[PDB]
C-alpha cells in the first residue's frame, strides 16, 4: 500500500506563513484521498484540524487551511502562533484504508534559541561490579527542540549500542533528551576516550571522558 | 460536548485476547462512521479498524486482518475492538475517533495496550557523579541511572522531595524487554559534596523502594 510522507520537522516565527505537505508513494494526492491533518499536542491530545481535504472542523481557528498542491495535499498555516508548535499528521483515504505519514514537528520560534546543557557521566563502580558499563550523556535546556547526538570511542564513530530518547517538553518550554551507550566492562576497560556529540542549530557541544 | 473514552487496556501476554472499549457521548453515535487508531512506543500513528455507520462495511490493514474485530453498538453508544492473537507490536496507546463528513475531529483521550512476555522486575539503581574536579560551573549536576525494570512507571524523587529545583526526569527507554530511565538534579557547587543527595526511586508495580546516595 502507500507510503505516505511528511517534512520531519519545520521552524517558522509567529505572524508568518508556514507550508505543510503530504505526499503519497503511489504518486498523485487526490480529492478522493480525502486528506485529513490532526494536530498533537503535549500529553497526546489529538485534534482534528481539517478533513476532505479542505475542510476546516468546528472551532478550528480560521489560520488553518488545506489544499492540494503540485500532487500532494498541503497544510497551510497563515499567521502561526505559538500555541501552533506541535506535532501535525496527514492521514490519506485509500478506499476504505486510511494510512498515515509520519508527521512533522512544527517550531514556532516563542523564546530565544538556546543551546543544549550537555553532561557525559562515566559508568558507576557498582554496575562495573555487575559486568556491564552504561555512558548517560544527558542534554537539556534546548531549543528548538531537534538535536543530533553522536558518540566516538577512540576517536571512532559508534555504530551500535546506543539510545537516544525523543526530545521532551520542560516546564519551561524548552526541551530536553538523553543518549546511552551500553558497553561490557571489559570493552570500558580497553578504551581510552569516549565523546557525546550534540549538534544543535549547527553547532556543536561534545563532552568527553578518558 | 462530544466526548470519546476509550478503555480496558493494561499488560497482557504475547498470544492474550483483549476488547477495548470506546465510549461515546454528546452526539448521535449511530450516524457516523468511526475508526480506531494506535500510537506506538516510536510515536507513529497507525490505522487500525473502521467500521461504517449501520456496522456493514468494516476493513483493517493488512497487519491486524485475521487478528482483531472491530464492531460497535448503538444501543449503548459504544465502539469496541476485539483483539487475539497479540503480539508484541501492537503495544500502542488505542484511540477511537470519528467521520464527521470525512473529517476525524473528535479524538478519545486513548488506552495504554502493554503486549509484553516480561516478569514483573524491579530496577538497580546506580548512581551518576561528575567523574571529573573539571566540574563546569558552580552548579553540579549528578544523577541516578535506574535500569532494568518492568513495567512503567517508576517515579524518581530527590532527597525524599526537598530537593525539586532543577529536576529532570528523562523518559524511559527499551532496552532488552526492560526499561531504564535517569533522572538528574543541579545543585549549587558549596551543596556538594558537603550535604546529602540522594535519589528516592519507588516501583509501584513490585511495591519496591531504592534510596541512593550520590558520593564524589
Ligand atoms: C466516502 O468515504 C469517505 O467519505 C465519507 C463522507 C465518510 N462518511 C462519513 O464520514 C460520515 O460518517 C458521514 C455521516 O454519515 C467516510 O467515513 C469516508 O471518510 C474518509
Amino acid at each position: 500500500q502507500a507510503v505516505v510522507t511528511q517534512e520531519s520537522a519545520l521552524t517558522t516565527s509567529p505572524g508568518e506563513t508556514v507550508t505543510l505537505t503530504c505526499r503519497s508513494s503511489t504518486g498523485t494526492v487526490t480529492t478522493s484521498n480525502y486528506a485529513n491533518w490532526v494536530q498533537e499536542k503535549p500529553d497526546h491530545l489529538f485534534t482534528g484540524l481539517i478533513g476532505a481535504t479542505n475542510n476546516r472542523a468546528a472551532g478550528v481557528p480560521v489560520r488553518f487551511s488545506g489544499s492540494l498542491i503540485g500532487g500532494k495535499a498541503a497544510l497551510t498555516i497563515t499567521g502561526a502562533q505559538t500555541e501552533d508548535e506541535a506535532i501535525y499528521f496527514c492521514a490519506l483515504w485509500y478506499s476504505g484504508h486510511w494510512v498515515f505519514g509520519g508527521g512533522t514537528k512544527l517550531t514556532v520560534l516563542g523564546q530565544p534559541k538556546s543551546s543544549p546543557s550537555v553532561t557525559l557521566f562515566p559508568p558507576s563502580s557498582e554496575e562495573l561490579e555487575t559486568n556491564k558499563a552504561t555512558l548517560v550523556c544527558t542534554i537539556t535546556d534546548f531549543y528548538p527542540g531537534v538535536v543530533t547526538v553522536d558518540w566516538k570511542v577512540d576517536g571512532t564513530p559508534v555504530t551500535q549500542g546506543m539510545e537516544t530518547t525523543n526530545p521532551s517538553k520542560q516546564s519551561n518550554n524548552k526541551y530536553m533528551a538523553s543518549s546511552y551507550l551500553t558497553l561490557t566492562a571489559r570493552a570500558w576497560e580497553r578504551h581510552s576516550s569516549y565523546s557525546c556529540q550534540v549538534t544543535h542549530e549547527g553547532h556543536t557541544v561534545e563532552k568527553s571522558l578518558s | 460536548e462530544v466526548q470519546l473514552e476509550e478503555s480496558g487496556g493494561g499488560l497482557v501476554t504475547p498470544g492474550g485476547s483483549l476488547r477495548l472499549s470506546c465510549a461515546a457521548s454528546g452526539y448521535v453515535f449511530s450516524t457516523y462512521d468511526m475508526s480506531w487508531v494506535r500510537q506506538t512506543p516510536e510515536k507513529r500513528l497507525e490505522w487500525v479498524a473502521f467500521i461504517s455507520s449501520g456496522g456493514g462495511r468494516t476493513s483493517y490493514p493488512d497487519t491486524v486482518k485475521g487478528r482483531f474485530t472491530i464492531s460497535r453498538d448503538d444501543a449503548k453508544n459504544t465502539l469496541y475492538l476485539q483483539m487475539s492473537s497479540l503480539q508484541s507490536e501492537d503495544t500502542a496507546m488505542y484511540y477511537c475517533t470519528r467521520h464527521f463528513y470525512a473529517v476525524l475531529d473528535y479524538w478519545g483521550r486513548g488506552t495504554t495496550l502493554t503486549v509484553s512476555s516480561a516478569k514483573t522486575t524491579p530496577p538497580s539503581v546506580y548512581p551518576l557523579a561528575p567523574g571529573s574536579a573539571a566540574q563546569t560551573n558552580s552548579m553540579v549536576t549528578l544523577g541516578c541511572l535506574v535500569k532494568g525494570y518492568f513495567p512503567e512507571p517508576v517515579t524518581v524523587t530527590w532527597n525524599s522531595g526537598s530537593l525539586s529545583s532543577g529536576v529532570h526526569t528523562f523518559p524511559a527507554v527499551l532496552q532488552s524487554d526492560l526499561y531504564t530511565l535517569s533522572s538528574s538534579v543541579t545543585v549549587p557547587s558549596s551543596t556538594w559534596p558537603s550535604e546529602t543527595v540522594t535519589c528516592n526511586v519507588a516501583h509501584p508495580a513490585s511495591s519496591t523502594k531504592v534510596d541512593k546516595k550520590i558520593v564524589p
